[PDB]
């Protein structure tokens, strides 16, 4: 899960392998990947669970030519 | 995995690798349900994951090590 990464820092990292396949079908490659999280206490909201604003960021995936050669 | 010494605080733990191993089907049932047939392991990437209860700060994080099974 999410961890802090010290107790008087508010910054909160984890290490995430991408997935070759998530359910049933592959991962292409160029694929659009999307991160998005709710905040539920954004800077415009009085308390917890007033403002639903979310947030979202974007990852790319690898993409280079796959050429292929033959010995002749 | 044993203790180096009566107060070393390091273990030390080994075995051989086979030339053979059953792959698991599925991890989501116990017992678990092992695949048919078995598979040679040269090439296959050996990753260790050693559980830490208690990290620097004092709780759960997941540490471990990965190696390559040649083939000649």
């Amino acid at each position: 899960d999410f961890r802090e990464t010290g107790d008087s820092t508010g910054i909160f990292q984890i290490v995430i392998e991408i997935p070759e396949s998530l359910s049933n079908d592959k991962l292409e490659r160029g694929e659009e990947i999307i991160l998005e999280y709710t905040d539920w206490g954004p800077s415009g909201s009085d308390y917890v669970g007033d403002e639903d604003e979310d947030v979202n960021l974007t990852i790319y995936t690898s993409n280079f030519g796959a050429t292929v050669e033959l010995d002749q | 995995l044993v203790e180096t010494g009566a107060a070393t605080g390091v273990f030390v733990g080994d075995f051989q690798i086979p030339s053979f191993w059953c792959r698991v089907s599925d991890t989501t049932t116990t017992p678990y349900t092992y695949a048919g047939d078995e598979e040679t392991t040269t090439g296959l990437d050996i990753e260790v994951n050693y559980v830490d209860f208690r990290d620097a700060s004092g709780e759960i994080v997941e540490v471990g090590d990965s190696a390559g099974v040649r083939a000649n």
